[PDB]
């Protein structure tokens, strides 16, 4: 028995309480599990719709379905893609026959008027095998849409039922149709000739369904322009609806006249409803139905202009709230309600009390105190609904930290009396179930808020030195202090225009006579001097001196690159590569798990580069694919052929959010398999790095995804197998060498969907290979662009027509400083929107909680920077609205772009541009470049326009993008085979093992071998080997003295560089570990067992308390004036040698 | 009547407007980019297209 009565009558209604978040969910999984009949969920908006659609789902197992509503906006301008339509009509060819299950429709469309009724059992056949009907149906239906009994069909609209066989010529297709009914069901689909009755095909299902919402033939046209010229008046112009379908074609948002075609009142969508339903509600209904109708008014009105296209009443194509309310008096209803429903029949109280307060954080030693404490004093069974696969294990290894293990059951009520268990599913919040004493503890209940930003105390000082009471009476010249800008000497007063208000200001003179402005009402800001030097008081410079002080910067080449990366490419086409070992079922189920197919060139892909891995060589390739095609599903089939030979992954994101991303995606995909996969970046503390670098060096984590911080010298794989750089169409050259340079014979998997020039046209040379990926994955559309100046209307009309949909917005503005504002502005413009600000310079923790509840639909309209250029998945947002497009890459707007689509939904992607008497030439070329190429596999044919304008840098440098006289590949290729032979023969070391041993004495002041004075790249190297190896002063000296006779004087970075490496040589037999300098000082780090004389090194503190401190057990910093390089160099030179003869 | 002569000020002065014209252009952006509270004229125009 169960808890309450349904209701079975006309329009009686069941009011049920207390249902908390989430358990609307479970209520409408027992009500269409215990009634005999259809369940029709009548959610209050589109969104709430999309989201009850997962989550009744996971508590039952009846086909929970929506209806495909238009996604367009009321009286819009765009087409409903006719992909949709063949899901909008063919629901409503099953709705008069549905037995069981549970549709789910938002009062966007429940107020909509639909295809009224003929059209549909006339212009449709859906049929599969399991139709259990007669012959002499089929007759009698096919007499009322018309056909005519021929036994030879050989054109339209005929039908034929002879002995057991019957026979279609349908109006759709040119092709008729053997059925053969048996015992009151249908048994055959024989596809048969249309004179030769020969039949091509046995199909199961049929499906002719009208590829228009409206009839488009001959006579519903002349009817069309009949009821127009009925209603409307028609003018003469090629662009009015009425001559566009006259000539043929369908304007662009032609549903919305719908209800022309016809000549039969459209019916209200509820004659379409099965004998027996019973209308779940959720929320509220007489409040979201007014509020539609009040839009749709709104949109009538605002569109009640244009002459050009004009529009029928809202009633014409919408229900009015007090029919809808007319109708759903005629239908049983059941209303779940989130509050106390006081008492009487017809409503009831479900005890569904929300959850404690459970939540988390490491702030606390013991951070699971509110689950460890409630799930002892809990009598019930507790269930965990966790959200994804893989989610399961990233709380599965968190409530082993306290000794819970949860089994994992399939449906709700497999829970006992006691028991920790765990479902998968999409659910949102908890209850507390205290009826049945369960409990539901979502996902989201363990990740409570975020509270900082709290502060720190002060930030303003009032009336102490100087009150600055100020009824004016100081003097002129008298110091002053602005409380933004400092110090400064007020002038007097003035008086001033500012663009229509004249004005009384103060006088104030900064430092270069640069004159400050004050406004009189506002001179509160203002504040007398305190140091007590009024004649002594100094003088700041206005704005600061960020733009002087950025010049000072640069121009010593302080590090030749070309030798560095000579270097790293000959370590690399020296060492054998690692051929990894293939388990045919051991990877077979790997590809099982792939919820999808792979399109056969991702399937080419991904044989090629395991082909390639599984090869004695060294792999090095770049999967070129267009944006959203599927490439990060080859870096995970590559992956687990890496790491299934226990070889250490490592993937390589060039941001936070999208390592945080591929770190959830990859914990999903590898949900099963013992890899433990880990992420370092800047959201980890330093006591989670700390850790995962331990455990990367122990060789314990078998993938590691990270940001920059993965190539920061203090990470140290144990078994490096495979690298993945993932949108490298950034990262420098530097960084995607800095983990070749460790481990040479890597194989590094290059992704990327827009290369950055120097690396495809390495690619286009034969260095790398290259395997582009077209042919879209399964559902997906081209991004519609559209270039506009920038309007608030346009604006809002987007943003509207997202959210209405229910999908979500990313509205990119690239702005920190004003992002705020922005957000301010958007908020007002579009009060019905939920917004929130994401950028890359919050406390991290805020930026976490942000983009975490963009995933959970928390909010609609992301205000964001470029943060999601690179990669942001979000499946569910569809409209991008780039803020000002005019200053971006052709590759940048593609990225942009690629960020909406991803799922079957159409998305449009708009490239606001300010007015255009202020944007550059270039601009409108890009910006029109980037709208014609509004299409798929536009990527790569971008990338290579990018390239052959920019052109590729140096083949053996930094600096990817530009011509800049580059070194031939024709040359590179014997340059390397030159170092390629020398190296091996001799056998020497890496430079980045003479690099690695070294004692490190940065000094931050240039040193190496200038080009012109060593040009032959090679052997400027051999001197740089042999240099760093010379492990004698003699050696360095005879290096020094060959190096003279070959190449004459020795310029200053050159002797530089001899005299560090002989200190080095110095440093690393006294104990000297780490030797720094710079302008001001430097800091010198000791060895455990060093040669310093302790005695002496107080002697230095106690002497000079103004030169030497010791700021750590090896750490001694000095401060001097090294104001030039020569004093600097001699400066260490002494204080080591005056070390060494006290040395002990 | 109908030609007129443009001599060495008229010239140089249209050059002159044609480089403020992409002063006043760049001024345009740098104000509309961030941080207007701490900018001062002199790290806000460019004396290069003049
Ligand atoms: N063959 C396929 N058929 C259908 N869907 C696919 C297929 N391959 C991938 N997908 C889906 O398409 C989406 C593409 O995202 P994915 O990250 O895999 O590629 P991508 O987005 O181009 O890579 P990046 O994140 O670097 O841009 C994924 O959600 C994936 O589930
Ligand atoms: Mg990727």
């Amino acid at each position: 028995q169960y808890r309450y009565t349904l209701p079975v009558k006309a329009g009686e209604q069941r009011l049920l309480g207390e249902l908390t978040g989430a358990a609307c969910a479970t209520l409408v999984a027992e009500i269409a599990e215990r009634h005999a009949g259809p369940v029709v969920l009548i959610a209050p908006d589109m969104q709430n719709a999309l989201r009850l659609h997962d989550e009744i789902s996971q508590f039952t197992d009846q086909m929970v379905m929506n209806l495909a509503d238009w996604e367009t906006l009321p009286y819009d301008s765009f087409s409903p893609h006719q992909d949709i339509i063949s899901s909008r009509l063919s629901t409503l060819y099953q709705l008069p026959t549905m037995q069981r299950g549970v549709l789910i429709v938002p009062v966007n469309t429940l107020m909509q008027r639909v295809c009224p009724h003929s059209f549909l059992h006339g212009h449709a056949l859906v049929m599969k095998k399991g139709q259990r009907l007669s012959r002499d149906a089929l007759r009698t239906q096919l007499d009322s849409a018309g056909y005519r009994h021929v036994d030879q069909v050989m054109e339209h609209g005929e039908y034929a039922t002879r002995g057991a066989l019957l026979d279609l010529f349908p109006m759709g297709s040119e092709l008729p149709y053997r059925l053969d009914f048996f015992d009151d069901e249908i048994d055959s689909l024989r596809v048969f000739d249309v004179d030769s009755q020969r039949t091509l095909e046995e199909v199961e299902a049929i499906n002719l369904l009208p590829a228009h919402e409206f009839p488009t033939d001959k006579a519903a046209i002349e009817l069309f322009r009949s009821q127009w010229r009925d209603t409307f008046e028609v003018k003469r112009d090629p662009e009015h609806i009425y001559q566009q379908v006259s000539k043929g074609t369908l304007p662009a948002g032609i549903e919305y006249w719908q209800p022309l075609f016809f000549s039969e009142p459209l019916p209200p969508l509820f004659s379409y409803f099965p004998a027996n339903t019973l209308l779940v509600n959720t929320g509220d209904l007489e409040t979201s139905a007014e509020r539609f109708q009040a839009d749709t008014l709104a949109r009538f009105e605002n569109r009640g202009v244009d002459p050009m296209r004009p529009l029928l009443p809202p009633q014409s194509l919408w229900l009015r709230v007090d029919e809808l309310f007319s109708e759903l008096k005629n239908w049983p209803r059941v209303q779940l309600k989130t509050e106390h429903l006081p008492t009487k029949a017809a409503n009831a109280n479900l005890g569904f009390q929300k959850l404690p307060d459970l939540a988390v954080q490491a702030q606390q030693k013991a951070p699971l105190d509110a689950l460890r404490k409630f799930l002892e004093t809990f009598d019930g069974p507790v269930v965990f609904s966790v959200e994804s696969e893989g989610r399961r294990e990233a709380l599965g290894e968190l409530l082993a930290r306290i000794k819970i293990a949860p089994q994992r059951i399939m449906r709700l009520d497999e829970a006992s009396d006691r028991g920790r268990y765990l479902m998968i599913g999409a659910a949102e919040h908890g209850f507390v179930d205290t009826v049945r004493n369960l409990a539901l503890i979502c996902e989201s209940d363990l990740l409570g808020e975020r509270v900082a930003r709290r502060r720190q105390d002060s930030r303003r000082t009032i009336n102490p030195d100087t009150l600055i009471r100020n009824l004016a009476e100081l003097h002129i010249g008298q110091p002053v202090v602005h409380l933004e800008h400092g110090v400064g000497r007020y002038a007097g007063m003035t008086t001033l225009e500012a663009g229509g208000i004249t004005g009384e200001y103060l006088m104030l003179t900064y430092a270069n006579d640069a004159k400050l402005y004050v406004p009189v009402s506002s001179l509160h800001l203002i504040s007398r001097y305190a140091g007590g030097a009024e004649e002594n008081a100094p003088l700041h410079k206005l704005g600061g001196d960020a733009w002087s002080r950025a010049r000072q910067k640069a121009a010593e080449k302080v590090r030749d690159v070309a030798a560095e990366l000579l270097d790293i490419y000959a370590q690399r086409a020296a060492k054998e590569g690692f051929a990894f070992k293939h388990d045919r079922e051991q990877y077979q189920l790997f590809c099982d798990s792939f919820p999808f197919e792979t399109t056969p060139d991702q399937a080419q892909a991904i044989n090629a580069v395991l082909s390639d891995m599984c090869q004695p060589l060294a792999m090095d390739r770049l999967v070129c694919g267009d944006v959203g095609f599927g490439k990060t599903e080859v870096a995970m089939r590559a992956a687990f052929l890496a790491v299934d030979n226990h070889k250490q992954v490592a993937v390589l994101v060039p941001t936070t959010l999208l390592a945080q991303q591929h770190y959830d995606n990859f914990r999903d995909r590898f949900a099963n398999w013992p890899v433990r996969i880990e992420m370092i970046s800047r959201f980890r503390s330093a006591k989670e790095q700390t850790q995962i670098l331990a455990e990367v060096a122990e060789g314990k984590i078998d993938i590691l995804i990270g940001t920059h911080k993965l190539l920061q010298s203090d990470v140290k794989f144990k078994d490096l197998g495979l690298l993945i750089v993932d949108e490298e169409h950034r990262f420098g050259v530097r960084h995607k060498e800095r983990i070749k340079a460790m481990r040479a014979n890597v194989d590094i998997l290059t992704l990327t969907a827009t290369p950055i020039p120097r690396t495809l046209n390495m690619a286009m040379s034969g260095m790398r290979d290259l395997s582009i990926i077209a042919t879209p994955p399964a559902r997906r559309l081209a991004v519609k662009t559209f270039v506009r100046e920038y309007d608030s209307m346009v604006v809002r009309e987007a943003i509207l027509r997202e959210i209405l949909r229910g999908g979500q917005v990313y509205y990119l503005y690239n702005d920190v400083e004003n992002i705020q504002k922005a957000a301010e502005r958007l908020a007002e413009l579009v009060p019905e929107a939920r917004i929130a600000i994401g950028h890359g310079q919050m406390r991290e923790r805020e930026l976490e909680r942000v983009m975490n509840d963009f995933h959970h639909q928390r909010f609609n309209v992301l205000v964001c920077t470029t943060i999601i250029e690179t990669g942001i998945d979000i499946p569910t947002a569809n409209t991008i609205i780039i803020e000002r497009a005019d200053h971006f890459g052709l590759a940048q707007l593609h990225q942009l772009r690629g960020r909406v689509g991803r799922s079957h939904h159409q998305a449009y992607a708009w490239l606001l541009t300010p007015h255009p008497k202020a944007m550059t030439t270039d601009a409108q070329k890009r910006l029109e470049a980037i709208a014609s190429l509004e299409d798929l596999g536009a990527g790569f044919a971008l990338a290579t326009h990018d390239l052959e304008i920019r052109g590729a840098g140096e083949l053996l440098g930094e600096e990817q993008s530009g011509s800049m006289e580059t070194i031939g590949f024709s040359l590179y290729m014997e340059l390397l085979e030159n170092a390629v032979d020398a190296l091996k023969a001799g056998r020497e070391p890496s430079l980045e093992d003479l690099t690695s041993q070294q004692t490190e004495v940065e000094l931050r002041m240039p040193s190496l071998l200038p080009d012109d004075f060593i040009p032959d790249v090679n052997t400027r190297l051999s001197f740089y080997k042999r240099i760093a190896s010379a492990k004698t002063e003699n050696e360095l000296e005879e290096i020094k003295v060959e190096l003279i006779d070959r190449f004459g004087l020795l310029p200053d970075p050159a002797r530089t560089l001899l005299d560090i490496a002989r200190l080095r040589q110095q440093a690393q037999k006294l104990g000297i570990r780490k030797l720094e300098g710079n302008e001001k000082g430097g800091v010198i780090e000791f060895a455990e067992k060093n040669h310093v004389n302790p005695a002496w090194l107080i002697g230095l503190l106690q002497k000079q308390p103004q030169h030497y401190r010791l700021d750590g057990p090896t750490r001694l910093k000095f401060i001097q004036d090294l104001s030039e390089r020569k004093t600097r160099i001699e400066w260490v030179r002494q204080f080591m040698r005056e070390l060494e003869e006290n040395a002990i | 009547g109908n030609r007129r002569i443009r001599s060495v000020g008229e010239m140089a002065e249209n050059q002159f407007r044609v480089g403020l014209v992409r002063v006043e252009r760049a001024v345009k952006e740098r104000l509309s980019l961030g941080d207007l509270d701490t900018l001062m004229p002199q790290d806000m125009i460019n004396a290069k297209p003049i």
